[PDB]
């Protein structure tokens, strides 16, 4: 019964974790896929708080239009990217 | 009247604050820069910023509190002496005597002009024209600051200006009267 208590805190931790894989990922579109995962974690939190309507509005609008737009850009365009080297961001 | 200051307490508070500002500005100098920089070049290629913040903080607040304590009043001169000490600390980084003298004199004059206008960036609420009594006095009263009158008391003129030059407690006419 009390296994269903910490869910909100779990999503918070899970959401935290997801952002570290967004800002540090070798391929770009893999990190945009982690952002899609972060929208899913948000919609989990919005069902979990009591707003079941919004969760499906997020999956419709953000995931299904904005992320599809982003992936569609990254496909047929040229973007250089450098890896998360320790030497360039240890100064940050 | 007034209350004396804790020079040691205010000085060590400012020393902690200047240490913190030095660390923040050193990190901002690393991260906004070029070339090969690591975690240990924070205090290596720092440009000596933490010495600037630390020395300026300690010198200004120590000279301000010491000058306010030996004069036993708080006015705009204490900011002049404290700003002169700040200019001495900032001017010793350029290891030249006429530079140093210029930094002291001009920083002390600028900080004294600051501290004479109230030593506040923002406004004072009760002292401004808009929140103070203005215009003529309605009846006879002590004319406060920002107020106009037609005639001033002559006793006030003798007390404020003096008993000397062309100025007297009795006009020169009725001092020379036939009876
Ligand atoms: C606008 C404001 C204008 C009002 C001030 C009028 C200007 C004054 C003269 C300036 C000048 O001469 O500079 C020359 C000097 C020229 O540089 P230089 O090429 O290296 O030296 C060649 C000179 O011939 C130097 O060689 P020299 O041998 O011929 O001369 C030595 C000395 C000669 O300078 C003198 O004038 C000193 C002699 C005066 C004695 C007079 C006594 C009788 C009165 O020159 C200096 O090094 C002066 C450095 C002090 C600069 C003072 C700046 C005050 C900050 C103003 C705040 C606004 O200017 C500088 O060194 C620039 C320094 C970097 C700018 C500093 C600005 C930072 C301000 C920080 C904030 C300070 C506190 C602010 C108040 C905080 C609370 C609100
Ligand atoms: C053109 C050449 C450049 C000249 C620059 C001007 C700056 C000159 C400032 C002078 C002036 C503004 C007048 C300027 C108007 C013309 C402005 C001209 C153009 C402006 C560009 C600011 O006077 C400041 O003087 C400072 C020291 O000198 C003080 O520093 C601070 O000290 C510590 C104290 O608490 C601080 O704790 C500390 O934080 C600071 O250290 C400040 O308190 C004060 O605000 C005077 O304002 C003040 O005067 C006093 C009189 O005594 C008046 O009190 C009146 O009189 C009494 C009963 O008779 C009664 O008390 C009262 O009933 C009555 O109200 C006030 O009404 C008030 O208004
Ligand atoms: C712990 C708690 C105690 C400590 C708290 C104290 C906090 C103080 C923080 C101040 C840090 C110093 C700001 C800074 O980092 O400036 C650096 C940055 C770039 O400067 P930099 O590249 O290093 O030097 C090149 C010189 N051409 O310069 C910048 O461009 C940053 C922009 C300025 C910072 C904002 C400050 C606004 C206030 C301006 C003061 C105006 C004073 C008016 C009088
Ligand atoms: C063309 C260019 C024009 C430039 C004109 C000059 C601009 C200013 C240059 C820098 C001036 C620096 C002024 C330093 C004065 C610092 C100061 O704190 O003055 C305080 C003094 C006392 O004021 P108060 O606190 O009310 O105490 C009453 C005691 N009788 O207040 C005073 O008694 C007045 C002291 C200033 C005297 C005039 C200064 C020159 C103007």
């Amino acid at each position: 019964m009390y296994l269903t208590y910490y869910f909100i805190e779990i999503t918070i931790f899970l959401a935290i974790l997801c952002t570290i894989f967004i800002i540090s990922a070798k391929n770009p579109m893999v990190s945009i896929l982690y952002m899609i995962a972060l929208f899913v974690i948000a919609a989990m939190y919005l069902y979990l708080i009591g707003l079941g309507i919004f969760s499906l509005l997020y999956i419709m609008i953000y995931i299904g239009a904005i992320a599809v737009l982003f992936l569609f850009i990254i496909t047929l365009l040229d973007i250089n990217s450098t890896e998360l080297s320790v030497k360039s961001n240890i100064r940050d | 009247h007034f209350h004396p200051y804790n020079t040691l307490g205010l000085a060590t508070q400012s020393a902690m604050v200047g240490l913190g500002a030095g660390v923040v500005a050193a990190a901002a100098r690393n991260s906004l820069a070029t070339g090969p920089r690591n975690i240990l070049t924070t205090f290596s290629k720092s440009g000596g910023v933490v010495t600037i913040f630390t020395g300026a903080s300690i010198a200004y607040v120590f000279t301000y509190c010491s000058a306010a304590n030996l004069r036993e009043r708080k006015d705009g001169w204490n900011h002049m002496w404290a700003g002169a000490a700040t200019g001495a600390v900032l001017g010793a980084r350029t290891k030249l005597v006429p530079a140093f003298i210029g930094w002291t004199v001009l920083c002390g004059a600028a900080c004294g002009l600051f501290g004479w206008t109230g030593a506040r960036f923002n406004a004072d609420r009760k002292a401004s024209l808009e929140q103070s009594p203005k215009g003529f006095v309605q009846e006879d009263a002590h004319q406060t600051f920002w107020e106009v009158v037609h005639r001033r008391p002559l006793s006030l003129t003798v007390e404020q200006l003096g008993e000397g030059r062309g100025i007297n407690a009795v006009p020169i006419a009725t001092a020379t009267e036939a009876p």
